[PDB]
């Protein structure tokens, strides 16, 4: 009946490389969501009701949080609304309200409410609604703390009255009543300063003998994470307890980033082979060069987004020269990635 | 010779940047005044967080016995686990403080020497033979208390400590690991 | 109809585990409210007895109020204070918590003049020092001053659609307000507690910081330091000390209630056709990890999703009978204890 | 005299301005208090950036062996490479610390002196012959460890270190580069 | 701005630019909008030199 | 499918970054907005928002 | 041209200070407003909360 | 605070929602308003002893 | 205070409101507004004595 | 100011065309708007003298 977590992860494996623990989660958690919807309309039969078990995705930038949700959008059979916490405010203030990410779920079910009661909202960048202190903020923080306060009625499940947002004021098209008790919330964020909070919790100092000082070659990082690390990051404790699952995205190593270049569906070197094909030029990467791009992308330190940053300071003299001439093959060698400003191998007609 | 970053604000020399990272430093001899300093720092770091480990660095030649047991008791008293690290030497009373760290958390640098020896009187204590009978029962009590302290922390019999501290026993870092004074010899962490 | 306060708590005991002092304070003040109504219908000008609940998160404040919803057959609004603004501003206005009452009263106004309006997260409407980028903080002091008239009890016009306005008297309407008040645990420790220093002084490790200081040590001057204006406290003379849950109650949350946690997961695995069992050592090993989280009974889900993460990936792709989650799977790394047919 | 200059509130001497540029300064003899200073500075600069290298200036007549191995092990412990520059002299322990820098990064000024010699005892250590044969096994432990330490770093055999440190082997900067204590005689960068 | 850079379904107010929660919006997709960004970065050449 | 490859353009003052963009405006066959990040403010706050 | 005189009530709390002034206002049925000075902030903005 | 204790023509907004349109304010003078202020003095008797 | 004390077309937010955008202001000219500023200037007695 | 001092298509945030509730912004090109700026720069004559 339902897509098993091995079948959900196998779909995610086609797009997302690496990220084994954060693909078991979001295949487990989507499968439990599918079992919550089947148990919500049928089934002694154990008269228990199931709580939603929301997800917080950690992990650094460019490492497949949004991309693992956009992949999860492609096979869900359930309404999905990717949403951004960097556009959300308190009620009363000028930005988008926290029930307009729930309008996006209703708009994802084309207008349907009963399907949107069974949906998934992905609130992206919830490390950006975190405070700058472990304490209550002196300012109001309408875009930060007050969003977390406004989201938590929706995260635990409520009779939310979604404004239709097509009139002059709010009750001009008769608020869409939605129940968010079965709406799964996969929230995500990079949580850049959270790694410093986790070392200060466990007793690891960052100075002296036997205390871990961190080099740039390393770029316990998001595992052994607790809610008290996220309270001290800036998430209020009411917000974190409504997010029981931590997906634990990790930094992509060199062996993952080599495969991110070549293997996925919209893979990165497939995009440039597509670009040079519009110039009538075949683009070839030697496999020593693909490892050299990913070797420089971990020094770049921006995830798989850094792979795109390397391949356009490598192919930049190529992409300038080649549309003004006539070639067949452009063999990217390993000698132009690690040794910058090297003209690669040409094969003309 | 020490760079102080002076300033109406905190001074911040490198020893403040040790103490803020919960590193108590014992690099002078263990007299009263240094023991007084260490116990004041051990209590302050307990009160700042009693769960985070206090690290104690030991580059000390050792010193007085009551100043030793002043530091020793305060190390054993505080709720924080004490991480002792030997720098260069932990001689005399300072080897006892090195063994007084929390088990698993007693460290030494590879070329740090650990010198254990029985208590001695600084100079000559004069007096009548009834005065000296008291002073000799005292240093025998200091000797027995040092041995049973090292018996608790090295896992050895106090009679084994007595035979070994009969003279100056200098242990290296690996020899103090085998003895029981430290738990790990610190490997070099250099990226070269 | 008037349920006795022992009978109010014994219904609360069927759902809420632990929180024994907060269940006495709710059951007495709910009983004192309806008995003062019934004696008034048949005085020494008695107190209003509105309830301010406050405790650690996940420990049951909302779940205490949702259990009072399922009992009294008196109209019970479940309104939130995270959408409340001042009048004449964007967002939900203060009089909508009266509209949520008559929606729960089926628009019968005389049963909504006896009902309970529960307001959730009044720690949101506490005063913050005003950010100079927001154009009139509308969510703090002004929401809270707009509650002052209806907490005591005034006539209030209620806009519908949440034509004519509905007049509700709130002199006999009980107000249970709640919030975790995360900074208030530090403010009380600034008054009744000391950072103990030295020999024989209580230093109070982080495991003992995770206790409650809201037991009898909360005062109105601590709530004003949080941001609550002093009149809003005076309309709340009853303070229900919601406490942190101990190890004994967190074990009993897992198996005993109606939608108990292990009953939620046994249902999740028998939809795969596989029994899920727990040793009693395992449920105690789940429950003592929730005290380290500080998220209350909500943290029991964070543990059991983490403990049962590899089997929920594995088990539906297999043919099994049962698996016995043991204490070697929360304390130690996950054994796969499954039993094949 | 040592002047200061106010930066921005803070009053910094040139030793602060050196230290903020990852430069540790060994300018006095290697006793406990100086070694304690250097080790504190080595751990602070490693915590600030364990990849940006630490520079150690050595104008020192050398000193105690346990204070030597305290600095030595800390120089080898830190993740940052140690750039040792000799300034005027590096005698005894200071020359061992000069050789203790990262290979390729051990410098000396052209008129710097590098003096290597075996460990000694300052003055007479009294005692019974059982005490003295332990103090002499100790000074042989210190001699062998120093010759092993100069064997790791000069690339020479420890028996050849032993024959050379029989007396004061005093090296110029060019002679210490051929020996292996430094790697670069640091040439002048004067514009004129 | 990072949601705008990477590509999102951004609701743009046609009011003039000042967001306010109620109106019809302009739905734009920025998954093909190029974002040249620039800046002087006056204190960065010291940071690079470190 | 292809992605954006956005540009972070760095350079000292008055050396032509805006003037590169103002020149690139004049040929572009593609709509072009000169924005300014100082004019922008986070959502919920006064000043312009990033939309 | 007479000028009013205001009362400063000293002393520690819980002695019945506000209950004196409230009873004294209930005697002459004049208005009575309890206010606190913690309702004013020690960061500025004071002048609109006095209103 | 001492401006109202001394007496001033103050313009009172009728509620928090009336700071939005800005044309209507409730006029009051405190020239005849009695002010009974009070404190929580427990560290003042030190100066009284002084 | 400089352009106020000498004279400028000053925009004045009304009672209750602040200087935020989309706020109506009052255009006053402070050219002929006399300013009598005053203070205790307690430290000035030392300075004139210097 | 630097976008204004060089020339930009700025839009004034209050009062676009005597306050219509739609389009409160009107465009202005500050490319040909001359800017004269001034100030004492009181500590600058100690800086120039260096
Ligand atoms: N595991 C992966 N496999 C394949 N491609 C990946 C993977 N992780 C990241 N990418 C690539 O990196 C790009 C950025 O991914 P994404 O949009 O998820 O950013 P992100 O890291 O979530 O950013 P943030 O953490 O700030 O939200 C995507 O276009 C995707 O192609
Ligand atoms: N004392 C309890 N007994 C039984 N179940 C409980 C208890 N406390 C919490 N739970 C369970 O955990 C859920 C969360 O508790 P609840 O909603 O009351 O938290 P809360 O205290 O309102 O949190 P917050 O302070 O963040 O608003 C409940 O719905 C219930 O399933
Ligand atoms: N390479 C160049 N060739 C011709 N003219 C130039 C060049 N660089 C700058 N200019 C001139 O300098 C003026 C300012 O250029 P621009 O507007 O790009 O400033 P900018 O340096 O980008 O300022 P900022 O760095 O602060 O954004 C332009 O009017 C242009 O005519
Ligand atoms: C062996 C351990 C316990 C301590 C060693 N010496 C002692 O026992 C010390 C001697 C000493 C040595 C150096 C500096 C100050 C005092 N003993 C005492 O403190 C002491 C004091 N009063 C009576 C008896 N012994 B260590 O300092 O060499
Ligand atoms: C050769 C290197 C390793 C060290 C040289 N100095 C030493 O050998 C020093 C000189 C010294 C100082 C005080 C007391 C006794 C001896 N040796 C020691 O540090 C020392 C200390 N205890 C026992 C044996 N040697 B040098 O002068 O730095
Ligand atoms: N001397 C007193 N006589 C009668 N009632 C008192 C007395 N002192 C305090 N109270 C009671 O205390 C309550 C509030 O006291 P209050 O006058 O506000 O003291 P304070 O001004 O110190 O806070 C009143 O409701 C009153 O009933
Ligand atoms: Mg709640």
């Amino acid at each position: 009946e339902l897509p098993k977590p091995a079948e959900i992860r196998e779909f995610l494996e086609g797009y997302v490389i690496g990220q084994d623990t954060a693909k078991r989660t979001l295949a487990v958690a989507v499968y439990n969501h599918y079992k919550r919807i089947q148990a919500g309309e049928k089934g002694r039969c154990e008269p228990v009701e199931l709580t939603k078990s929301n997800i917080l995705m950690l992990g650094p930038t460019g490492c497949g949080k949004t991309y693992l949700a956009q992949t999860l959008a492609k096979m869900l059979n359930v309404p999905f609304a990717i949403a951004d916490a960097t556009a959300l405010t308190e009620a009363g203030y000028v930005g988008e309200d926290v029930e307009n990410i729930l309008l996006k779920l209703i708009q994802a079910a084309d207008y349907d409410v009963k399907r949107a009661e069974t949906g998934i909202i992905y609130i992206d960048q919830v490390d950006k609604i975190a405070r700058k202190s472990e304490n209550p903020s002196i300012t109001r923080d309408v875009s930060g703390e007050g969003v977390q306060q406004a989201l938590l009625k929706i995260l635990e499940g409520t009779q939310a009255s979604v404004p239709p947002q097509g009139g002059r004021k709010h009750p001009h098209q008769e608020f869409i009543q939605i129940d968010t008790t079965n709406v799964l919330f996969i929230v995500a964020g990079a949580f850049a300063g959270l790694e410093k909070i986790i070392y200060e919790r466990v007793g690891k100092r960052g100075l002296g003998f036997g205390a871990e000082v961190r080099s740039k070659a390393e770029i316990d990082h998001f595992a052994d994470v607790m809610p008290e690390d996220l309270i001290k990051f800036g998430l209020i404790p009411e917000f974190i307890g409504r997010l029981p699952v931590v997906a634990s995205v990790t930094n992509l190593d060199k062996e993952s980033l080599v495969k991110i270049l070549s293997e996925p569906k919209n893979a990165l070197v497939k995009q440039y082979i597509r670009l040079f094909e519009m110039d009538g030029v075949e683009l070839e990467f030697t496999d020593d060069a693909l490892e050299a791009i990913a070797d420089q992308a971990i020094h770049r330190g921006t995830g798989a987004r850094g792979l795109r940053a390397i391949m356009e300071e490598v192919l930049l003299p190529v992409m300038y020269d080649i549309p003004s001439r006539d070639d067949v093959a452009k063999v990217v060698v390993t000698k132009e990635t690690v040794q910058d400003n090297v003209l690669p191998t040409i094969v003309p007609r | 010779i020490l760079p102080s970053f002076i300033e109406g604000v905190k001074e911040s020399n490198p020893y403040n940047k040790l103490f803020e990272e919960r590193i108590i430093f014992l690099g002078v001899q263990v007299d009263d005044a240094s023991a007084n300093d260490i116990m004041a720092q051990l209590l302050v770091l307990e009160s700042l967080d009693p769960d985070r480990d206090i690290t104690m660095y030991i580059n000390s030649p050792g010193g007085g016995f009551t100043s030793l047991m002043a530091i020793y008791d305060t190390m054993q008293y505080v709720r924080a686990d004490i991480q002792t690290v030997c720098l260069g030497q932990a001689a005399s009373a300072a080897a006892v403080l090195l063994a007084a760290g929390t088990p698993g958390k007693r460290m030494a640098l590879p070329n740090a020497r650990v010198l254990i020896h029985q208590p001695s009187l600084s100079g000559v204590i004069q007096g009548q033979f009834s005065d000296l009978e008291i002073q000799a029962a005292e240093i025998e009590r200091m000797r027995t208390l040092m041995e049973t302290t090292l018996a608790r922390h090295t896992g050895k019999d106090a009679g084994v400590i007595r035979k070994d501290t009969d003279r100056d026993k200098i242990l290296t870092a690996e020899e103090a690991k085998d003895y029981g004074i430290i738990d790990t010899v610190l490997e070099y962490r250099k990226l070269s």
